[PDB]
RNA sequence: CGCGACCUCAGAUCAGACGUGGCGACCCGCUGAAUUUAAGCAUAUUAGUCAGCGGAGGAAAAGAAACUAACCAGGAUUCCCUCAGUAACGGCGAGUGAACAGGGAAGAGCCCAGCGCCGAAUCCCCGCCCCGCGGGGCGCGGGACAUGUGGCGUACGGAAGA
RNA sequence: GCCCCCGGCGCGCGCCCGGGUCUUCCCGGAGUCGGGUUGCUUGGGAAUGCAGCCCAAAGCGGGUGGUAAACUCCAUCUAAG
């Protein structure tokens, strides 16, 4: 009993469950070049946007915080992610400590 | 092994090992003449995956520029026009500011030919870039069949007809709904097959 | 300047057209360019088919054409690869390559399976030294003709279907309706908030 | 090779002007544990392998009549380097002014140590 | 003091090459009005056009997807028929105005950095010979380029190694 | 029929391991993308593209999917050579 509309739609056909494109595995995380990032890490720093958001990520608001990444960086997406990564460099802080 | 550490530590260009690698370069830069020849790459990563094989042949013009966009040359802000056409103060000319810089350097050497360029600082009212050239006439170029090409005439003054990566991002091609400003060739091509009548023998 | 009952006329005519018209008087002179380019294509190859890459079968992309069918533009590096044949092998051969085209359905799949055991059933190729490695015997005189018409197999052979009669049965002409289509697409709408309303329904507790 | 701890000995040229190339040698070869060290003269090791400037020797295959030649030495490089390695990294060199200022400063001490004298 | 190395540099009627200028119909990159029309006139329209300026070729530009799609899915560009005077724009006025489909012409697809492996296995010039004429090239010795990284296998359709 | 030139078979140079499956590891383009704004342009409208200025990236990432803004599920592509 087919349906051209509905939320079965349209022509039921077989599937092709098979291997990926290569192209997919792009942003991969990459163990060599985990080892790079984690490295210059510890010869860099920090940006002063960075540094001033730790100050703030203890003391003075989570909300504060991310709105400032916000209005320092592009995106509601990119705050979140912002943050997130920031506070795992924290976490290292006070926690291997 | 070592050009990923150098485009990693080049790309974090804020932190404190690299803000005074760039501030004192800023000032390196800004003392010297307009055009010359800085011997070598000083972003040998970056000029390597922009077409530079480190051997004769290949030139670096690191050239300035100054920023800010442009005032219109008329005098005294007379411009003659309708309300709309007072834009004098406020035009920002449909340029990048390294495309310009590709166009100082490649028609004072008409020699060389430009392949690309890349940044390498600005402080204040400057703006310092790379240009690298490919001279089509030594025989490490017209030998060698990976890059033969550049000699063959099309490609004279490259930068000026805008089609290296400077260029290409000035005349914003690219595919699909972002793009249809420019639907063959270039936007004046666009225009003109779009808004040629076709007059036909049997309409 | 309008009058009595007459429809709006805008044309486009303010801009100055004169200057820019492509006019057709050039039109017989490039026909008889193209004929004599494609002769000129004809009698250069050799026992090769003129328009000789074969294409593969694709259903047009749409709701509105998608109930026809078309030569595409190559064989799926996934379909090809079913059929054994290594990549620059294959266009070598005269098949057309496509990196893009992905295969969601094996019914589409395997069809292009059959052209290509069709094709290579069909090829008839020379080597350059005899040494009988998938090649031809004194084989029809080059088999009868050395060039085909648009494409080799005729690509669009649009297929048909009959069901040609059948009784109709009880509860056929008893339960389907209209109403299963409204049914349905009402269906559908309401999915995401009959959802949500059950859901806060529990959740109130 | 230092990646894979395919060396033994890390020498470091003292002059690259494009100082990228070097400021993520002493972490690496801090998180390897492969023992380096900085030595003037980038022409001086070019001298060792017939070129203009080399910038970085890695000692990996040593012979027979010198590892007792290598460790003898990897005991000093450790010494200085790899075991300070909280020192130097907290080195903030400069914030030295001219010596005509210097001196001024200097009597100004003078005048100053009039007032507590 | 004195030498030697390298880097930044400059000098030359140095050895040998190269650019300049022209025509500008068609193409490419920037710059850019106004008359006109709205029954007046500013936004709009004229038009991203004429004029200005720079570059090239027998074609140029474009090009092997940070695409279209929204379902039985297609599959680089360029061009033509249609989509269409249509979705949209606009003192929502005067007007301006695309694209994906679909059918044709034509159809050709590839490389490099990075990643490491190969001892720089690569390259230019000079010297001396080889070679057959019409002229330009392949086999030997030195001087450079070159580790701030030439070359071979390698490209996201995966690839490499055993 | 006369002269001149060019493209279709054959003695010597220069070069040569390809195909499948499995195991192992390898796998990427930055003052750029994006965000702010300001001009200009486009049919592109809660900003199509370009450009200046400032702010400035990530890796299960990034851009897109046509009304701004989140929470998603999925489709699809691999930018700054
Ligand atoms: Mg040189
Ligand atoms: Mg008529
Ligand atoms: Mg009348
Ligand atoms: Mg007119
Ligand atoms: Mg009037
Ligand atoms: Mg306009
Ligand atoms: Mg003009
Ligand atoms: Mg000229
Ligand atoms: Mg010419
Ligand atoms: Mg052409
Ligand atoms: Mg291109
Ligand atoms: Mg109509
Ligand atoms: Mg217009
Ligand atoms: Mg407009
Ligand atoms: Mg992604
Ligand atoms: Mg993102
Ligand atoms: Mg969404
Ligand atoms: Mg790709």
């Amino acid at each position: 009993y087919p349906m051209a509309v509905g939320l079965n739609k349209g022509h039921k056909v077989t599937k092709n469950v098979s291997k990926p494109r290569h192209s997919r595995r792009r942003g991969r995380l990459t163990k060599h070049t985990k080892f790079v990032r984690d490295m210059i890490r510890e010869v860099c720093g920090f940006a002063p946007y960075e540094r001033r958001a730790m100050e703030l990520l203890k003391v003075s608001k989570d909300k504060r915080a991310l709105k400032f990444i916000k209005k320092r960086v592009g995106t509601h997406i990119r705050a979140k992610r912002k943050r997130e990564e920031l506070s795992n460099v924290l976490a290292a802080m006070r926690k291997a400590a | 092994g070592a050009y990923k550490y150098i485009q990693e530590l080049w790309r974090k260009k804020q932190s404190d090992v690299m803000r005074f690698l760039l501030r004192v370069r800023c000032w390196q830069y800004r003392q010297l003449s307009a055009l010359h020849r800085a011997p070598r790459p000083t972003r040998p990563d970056k000029a390597r995956r922009l077409g530079y094989k480190a051997k004769q042949g290949y030139v670096i013009y690191r050239i300035r520029v100054r920023r800010g966009g442009r005032k219109r040359p008329v005098p005294k802000g007379a411009t003659y026009g309708k309300p709309v056409h007072h834009g004098v103060n406020q035009l920002k000319f449909a340029r990048s500011l390294q495309s310009v810089a590709e166009e100082r350097a490649g028609r004072h050497c008409g020699a060389l030919r430009v392949l690309n360029s890349y940044w390498v600082g600005e402080d204040s009212t400057y703006k310092f870039f790379e240009v690298i050239l490919i001279d089509p006439f030594h025989k490490a170029i017209r030998r060698n069949p990976d890059t033969q090409w550049i000699t063959k005439p099309v490609h004279k003054h490259r930068e000026m007809r805008g089609l290296t990566s400077a260029g290409r991002k000035s005349r914003g091609l690219g595919k699909g709904h972002k793009f249809h400003h420019t639907i063959g060739g270039s936007r004046r091509a666009a225009w003109r097959r779009r808004n040629t009548l076709q007059l036909h023998r049997y309409r | 300047a309008p009058s009595r009952n007459g429809m709006v006329l805008k044309p486009h005519f303010h801009k100055d057209w004169q200057r820019r018209v492509a006019t057709w008087f050039n039109q017989p002179a490039r026909k008889i360019r193209r004929r004599k380019a494609r002769q000129a294509k004809a009698r250069r190859i050799a026992p090769r088919p003129a328009s000789g890459p074969i294409r593969p079968i694709v259903r047009c992309p749409t709701v509105r054409y998608h109930t026809k069918v078309r030569a595409g533009r190559g064989f799926s590096l996934e379909e090809l690869r079913v059929a054994g044949i290594h990549k620059k092998v294959a266009r070598t051969i005269g098949i057309s390559v496509d990196p893009r085209r992905r295969n969601k359905s094996t019914e589409s799949l395997q069809a292009n399976v059959q052209r290509l055991k069709e094709y290579r059933s069909k090829l008839i190729l020379f080597p350059r030294k005899p040494s009988a490695p998938k090649k031809g015997d004194s084989s029809a005189e080059e088999l009868k003709l050395a060039t085909q018409l648009t494409g080799p197999v005729m690509p669009v052979r649009n297929v048909y279907k009959k069901e040609k009669a059948r009784v109709i049965t009880e509860e056929e002409k008893n339960f389907k309706a209209f109403a299963s289509l409204r049914m349905a697409r009402a269906n559908a709408r309401l999915f995401g908030i009959r959802a949500k309303r059950a859901k806060e329904a529990a959740e109130q507790d | 090779l230092v990646e894979n701890k395919k060396a033994q000995l890390v020498v470091i040229a003292h002059d690259v002007d494009p100082i990228e190339l070097v400021v993520f040698l002493p972490a690496l070869c801090r998180k390897m544990g492969v023992p380096y060290c900085i030595i003037k003269g980038k022409a001086r090791l070019g001298r060792l392998v017939h070129r203009k400037t080399c910038t970085t020797v890695a000692f990996t295959q040593v012979n027979s009549e010198d590892k007792g030649a290598l460790a003898k030495l990897v005991e000093a490089i450790r010494t200085n380097y790899n075991d300070r390695y909280d020192e130097i990294r907290r080195h903030w060199g400069g914030n030295v002014l001219g010596p005509k200022s210097v001196a001024r400063i200097a009597k100004l001490e003078k005048a100053k140590a009039k007032e507590l004298a």
